[PDB]
């Protein structure tokens, strides 16, 4: 039973905020997949445009 | 005696400035958290724009 | 001292390296005060995420292999395939692009 | 006096060692079986000198 509180008072609430952190730093990667999305329109227009004159 | 409301007042003042710098320590993980969605909103404003 | 078991043991089987630990010690009082490595020696705060994510990962991954019941192994499976899928998309999205840039530098050295 | 245990939850927060038939915490704080376990091992060993 002590293992059990350890599981739900100590592990358990290390692992919602883990979780929240977790789902932040999720939003926080796909906001860096966007934008490098984003810069990878740039570049592919660049670059073909310039080729293209 | 004395001493030792010296030494409760004291903690009571480290828990204050405590308190303070958790509050501290939350607006600058907000600040950081802030500066990341903000540049990269207005960095996806700016793109759009290009 | 004061630290809870889990973190006394995390950081025990962990080894010595100063990273890993101050990623634990962060992630027990949200941020870590290391010292600062230049000459001008000071104390300043560094949060959790400005850890690598692959060191975060590799310490939930451990928690789950501390505590592998069927609910935290699933999660971690979960978090996982979310992290190899989509991170590691915008992983090849990251090297590929640099290259891709570097294309583009290239290019404007070109015309 | 003496309740079987889920061999599912058993298994999960207990690391077994089947060469010893010892039972162990997984995260290897140490319980009431350490205590119990080193002392008597301890005192067998005190006893040896």
């Amino acid at each position: 039973e002590r293992s059990k509180l350890d599981l739900i008072e100590e592990v358990e609430p290390l692992v919602r905020t883990l979780g929240d952190k977790l789902r932040k730093s999720m939003g926080r990667m796909q906001r860096e997949l966007d934008t490098l999305q984003q810069t990878y329109e740039l570049n592919d227009l660049r670059l073909k445009k310039n080729i293209s004159m | 005696i004395t001493l030792e409301k010296d030494i409760k007042n004291l903690k009571h003042d480290i828990n204050e400035k405590t308190q303070i710098n958790e509050k501290l320590e939350l607006e600058l993980s907000e600040a950081n958290s802030k500066f990341e969605l903000s540049k990269q909103e207005n960095e996806r404003l700016l793109v759009a724009q290009r | 001292n004061s630290s809870s078991g889990t973190f006394k043991a995390l950081s025990a089987v962990f080894k010595d390296d100063p990273q890993i630990q101050r990623l634990l010690y962060a992630l027990e009082n949200g941020s870590v005060l290391m010292e600062e490595e230049s000459n001008n020696q000071r104390r300043k705060t560094i949060f959790v995420e400005d850890f690598p994510t692959d060191l975060i990962l590799k310490v939930m991954a451990e928690v789950t292999d501390l505590w592998p019941l069927t609910e935290f192994k699933q999660d971690y499976d979960q978090l996982y395939h979310n992290y190899e899928q989509l991170s590691s998309k915008l992983r090849f999205i990251k090297k590929e692009v640099l290259l891709q840039d570097d294309r583009l530098k290239t290019m404007s050295q070109y015309h | 006096l003496i309740k079987d245990c889920n061999h599912d939850e058993a298994y999960l927060l207990f690391k077994v060692n089947p060469e010893k038939q010892s039972v162990s915490r997984r995260d290897g704080k140490e319980g009431v079986f350490d205590y119990v376990i080193k002392r008597d091992t301890d005192m067998k060993r005190n006893r040896r000198l």
